[PDB]
RNA sequence: UGAUGUUAGGAGGGCAAAUCCGCCGAAUUUAAGCAUAUAAUUAAGCGGAAGAAAAGAAAAUAACUAUGAUUCCUUUAGUAACGGCGAGUGAACAAGGACCAGCUCAAACGGUUAAUCCUUCGUUUGGUGCAAACCUUUCGACGGAAUUGUCGUU
RNA sequence: UUUUAAUUUAUUCAUUGGAAUUUUUCAUGUCGAGUCGUGUUCUUUGAGAUUGGAGCACUAAUACGUGUGAUACAUUUCACA
RNA sequence: ACGGACCAAGGAGUCUAGCAAAUGUGCAAGUGUAUAUGAUUCUUUAAACAUUUUAUACGCAUAAUUAAUGU
């Protein structure tokens, strides 16, 4: 029988976390992988895209 | 996670890998740390040899914060400085430092490896060993007590 | 058991399963209490919700460099500030009717706290618009003008927390002035070969001066 | 005042006079009904320690108590389990026989009422003889006081039964501190089951 | 150890006197009463057993004594206490 | 001083239990058998309360440059210690936080005057409601309790 | 519709009681008893020449006293309450 | 030698604590932001973000050995 004590979460160390959200940034900016994760942008000027 | 543990390979065979002849029964051999000393000696003896028996004197009430005593050798004793201001001392020849270990956590300074030659330095802290001090002193500098 | 394995050790053997807690609401309550202690400063009406605690050090030889907050000034320390035990306590300053000064740094230590506190705050009257002197030590009464415009100040929480310590490690000397004629080692083992016999006369002092 | 002579006189009781008063006391006793009210304390000074006032709500009763151990309530002395559990008489109860006094009026005889005290009147071989002040708490004298109005209070009903008397802080373990009571509070069971306890983070 | 209230420590570790060096920083109706108690109540019977041994005069009857009254109290402070009382009552009651 | 009273005014009794307080009290099981030990200061049994209860303002720690009523969380620590020293069992002080609060009797002192308290019967001020009702109010009279001790000071 | 923070406004007159420190003095009081404690028996605890509780027997001192400082004693020093 | 007259649905190495080996990841004489607190966090969010405006909370590691005073 299933019980409430089953271990629901994690804990994750912050220098990973930190590490991956640094990597995530830098991953927006590459053309190439925008377009394949499903963003139709063939008509965008420039992939970092910053604006007034 | 389930998807991978080892009894869904076995998942169409008889015996769940436990064996036709030798069964999976329930506590074949006792319970626990059960039957140590009289059919797991060996197991004891080969893997824990001075686990039966007592030796020694009581101690009634402990109080661990009588003796609480962290040390340090001489080895890491210039390394508590910053390296630029390591450079410094190295250069000019009539100052010394003077460290102070127990406002970094130490009590008690050892004596193990080699201070640099002809550089003197100052040391406080509460209790000191022989041959610490004599390295101190031979290369020009001087231990002070404290408390 | 078999194999080399560190031998077990769990104590399990009771009906455990009845009392076992599992925390899944921590946040949600430290919500709830943040939200209250928020909602009692809006019902003081300026006043904070600290309180003035004094200066000690702490009790072993482990931890006897360190200071932190202890709780309530003592009778000398209060009377150093010309203030009451009871009449301190209408304001946020706590009373210690056991704690003793020993030495006199702490006594100066606490005073010199006391005091500026003391000097950093402003008396609103009893009954509006109605200014008086004190009592048992409490500073007068301040104008409604001096209340307008400090009402718009921000209230300073840094005097209710520990002081800092800033002694440093290190220090440097001149080459001249190191002693060379000192033997720690042996001053530390020829102070405890000493001990017993100097406990003892310092006994028969005792036993003398009685009578 | 008068009253320091009686204490200092109480503290014999083995002198010709306070033996010769304490024999007659004692023998009267046995002559009244088991519990049986008195008109006025015996020892006044002895109850003014205690919370006694001379008010129109404080009452005081006499019981008699029966001396010595309990046997087990076993038919014909048998027990059915281990020998280290097949002892009878010579078990000891957990409860005086101040609290058992306590309880013998406390309970249904005077249902209406709040003991506060009680105090040695005598003894004897088969009897000790005891003395309990009570509280009646729906007269306005006793509730219209300041000072003694936290006994008209709902939360102390039947205290005799519920450990909250002197006597039965005796008997739980909270008249020694520190070192020598270290497991007793806030009581030996709440003790118990927060050492027993297993907390488990939802993170880990 | 001990220390010295007098004379500050030396700021040593180890030893006697050792440690930091901070600046260091320093009735008639009883008798009244004892008297109409005691004329109303007199002595225990321990009490005057131990008188007369202690009036007997000699040193085994003082050990006597002494045992006798730790046996009847249950400590031999509380006994030798006890003797002592008893033996100034012996004394001022011969004058 | 007991008793009596369908005298006037009042209280207790039963239900409910997850959390809480007090008593009483096993064996299965583990030790590869079993008697101490373990299961467990547990299950069953009997009494008593609240929106919480219990605990609580030192006949407490320490041995330091000293802390400072109770409760709970993180650690101390599976440690000091208990045990056919076998299987097994098992706390406290210091440290970091939540919260934060202190008081009354007894005893001492007040006799050109018990100052104190309660029942019943009156009467007197301002508010709120459609009404029902409910706040606020200091004056008196007769009666009783109490010096085998109420109240004030500390 | 609740309940609570600021902000806005007092004034001139009347009486009797209280309370904190500061100066000079005298007075040195009281402080919980068949209770604590000790012996013995049984339980309970990690508490071990016995941790708490309980039954029976004996039974204190007066603050210069009494209790605690984890091994049973005798003679004492010190700290804490 | 034992179970099986037939058909459909159900039906058995899992969860938690504690230790180790192997392997992947981060930093490295250090490493892990405990309980809490903060924030122009607040459908989701019971998540995520932050750390007290020559810097002594605690664990494991950085030093062993002895009944032990200790070294
Ligand atoms: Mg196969
Ligand atoms: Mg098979
Ligand atoms: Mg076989
Ligand atoms: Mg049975
Ligand atoms: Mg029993
Ligand atoms: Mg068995
Ligand atoms: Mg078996
Ligand atoms: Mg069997
Ligand atoms: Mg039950
Ligand atoms: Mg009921
Ligand atoms: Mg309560
Ligand atoms: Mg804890
Ligand atoms: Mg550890
Ligand atoms: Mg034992
Ligand atoms: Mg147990
Ligand atoms: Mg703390
Ligand atoms: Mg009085
Ligand atoms: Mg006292
Ligand atoms: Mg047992
Ligand atoms: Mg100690
Ligand atoms: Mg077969
Ligand atoms: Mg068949
Ligand atoms: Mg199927
Ligand atoms: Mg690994």
């Amino acid at each position: 029988p299933t019980k409430i004590w089953r271990r629901w979460g994690r804990k994750v160390n912050l220098k990973e976390k930190r590490y991956a959200v640094c990597s995530s940034i830098a991953a927006s900016g590459v053309t190439s992988l925008v377009l394949a994760r499903g963003h139709r942008i063939s008509h965008l000027k420039e992939v970092p895209l910053v604006v007034s | 996670a389930t998807r991978f543990k080892k009894n869904r390979k076995k998942r169409g065979h008889v015996s769940a890998g436990h064996g036709r002849v030798g069964k999976h029964r329930k506590h074949p051999g006792g319970r626990g740390k059960a039957g140590g000393l009289h059919h797991m000696r060996i197991n004891f003896d080969k893997y824990h040899p001075g686990y039966f028996g007592k030796v020694g004197m009581r101690h009634l009430n402990l109080l661990k914060n009588r003796t609480y005593c962290p040390t340090i050798n001489v080895d890491k004793l210039w390394g508590l400085l910053p390296e630029e201001k390591k450079k410094e001392f190295s250069e000019n020849k009539d100052i010394a430092p003077v460290i102070d270990v127990t406002r970094k956590g130490y009590f008690k300074v050892l004596g193990n490896g080699k201070l640099k030659h002809n550089q003197p330095i100052v040391v406080k802290a509460r209790y000191f060993s022989s041959v610490a001090e004599k390295k101190i002193k031979a290369v020009g500098g001087q231990c002070i007590l404290v408390a | 058991v078999a194999h080399n394995n560190v031998l077990p050790n769990v104590h399990l053997h009771k009906w455990w399963q009845r009392h076992v807690r599992v925390n899944f609401s921590k946040n949600i309550k430290k919500k709830k209490r943040r939200l209250l202690r928020e909602k009692r400063r809006k019902a003081n009406g300026g006043t904070p919700i600290e309180k003035l605690h004094p200066i000690v050090h702490c009790p072993t030889q482990r931890y006897n460099f360190r200071t932190r907050l202890g709780k309530g000034f003592t009778f000398e320390e209060l009377k150093g500030a010309g203030l009451t035990p009871r009449a301190a306590q209408t304001i946020g300053i706590c009373y210690d009717k056991r704690r003793k000064n020993r030495s006199e740094e702490s006594l100066t230590k606490n005073v010199e706290r006391l005091l500026k506190y003391k000097n950093s705050l402003v008396m609103i009257p009893l009954k509006k618009n109605k200014a008086k002197k004190g009592i048992g030590g409490i500073p007068a009464d301040a104008d409604k003008n001096t209340i307008k415009e400090f009402r718009n100040k921000k209230p300073l929480l840094s005097i209710f927390k520990k002081e800092k310590n800033t002694k440093p490690f290190y220090e440097t000397i001149e080459v001249s002035k190191i002693d060379k004629e000192f033997l720690a080692y042996k001053t530390l083992r020829r102070a405890k070969l000493a001990e017993r016999r100097k406990n003892r006369r310092q006994q028969k002092k005792d036993i003398k001066f009685k009578s | 005042g008068a009253y320091k002579y009686i204490q200092e006189i109480w503290k014999k009781k083995q002198s010709d006079a306070m033996h010769f008063l304490l024999r007659v006391r004692t023998w009267e006793y046995r002559q009244l009904p088991v519990v049986h009210r008195v008109s006025k304390p015996s020892r006044p000074d002895k109850a003014r320690r205690l919370g006694y006032k001379a008010i129109q709500g404080f009452v005081i009763y006499r019981v008699r108590v029966r001396r010595g151990d309990r046997k087990k309530r076993v038919k014909k002395g048998i027990v059915h389990g281990k020998p280290k559990h097949q002892g009878v008489h010579k078990q000891k109860s957990t409860r005086n026989l101040k609290s058992v006094a306590e309880g013998k009026v406390g309970k249904s005889i005077c249902g209406n009422l709040r003991v506060l005290n009680s105090y040695w009147v005598g003894q004897d071989a088969v009897y000790k003889y005891y003395e309990v002040i009570l509280v009646d708490p729906n007269h306005n004298a006793v509730r219209n006081n300041p000072k003694i109005n936290w006994i008209c209070n709902p939360v102390h009903k039947h205290r005799e039964l519920r450990g909250l008397t002197s006597a039965g802080k005796k008997y739980r373990g909270l008249r020694v501190k520190g070192h020598l009571s270290a497991k007793s509070r806030p009581s030996i069971r709440a003790n118990w089951k927060r050492r027993q306890l297993i907390k488990l983070r939802k993170c880990r | 150890g001990r220390k010295s209230t007098i004379k500050p420590a030396t700021g040593i570790a180890v030893g006697f006197n050792s440690g930091h060096v901070v600046t260091k920083r320093n009735s008639k109706r009883k008798e009244l009463i004892k008297d109409v108690v005691r004329e109303i109540t007199g002595f225990s019977p321990y009490e005057k057993r131990i008188i007369e041994l202690i009036k007997i005069g000699t040193s085994a009857s003082t050990k006597r004594s002494l045992k006798y009254a730790k046996k009847k109290l249950g400590t031999h402070k509380r006994g030798k206490a006890k003797r002592e009382e008893i033996q100034k009552v012996v004394i001022l009651q011969r004058r």
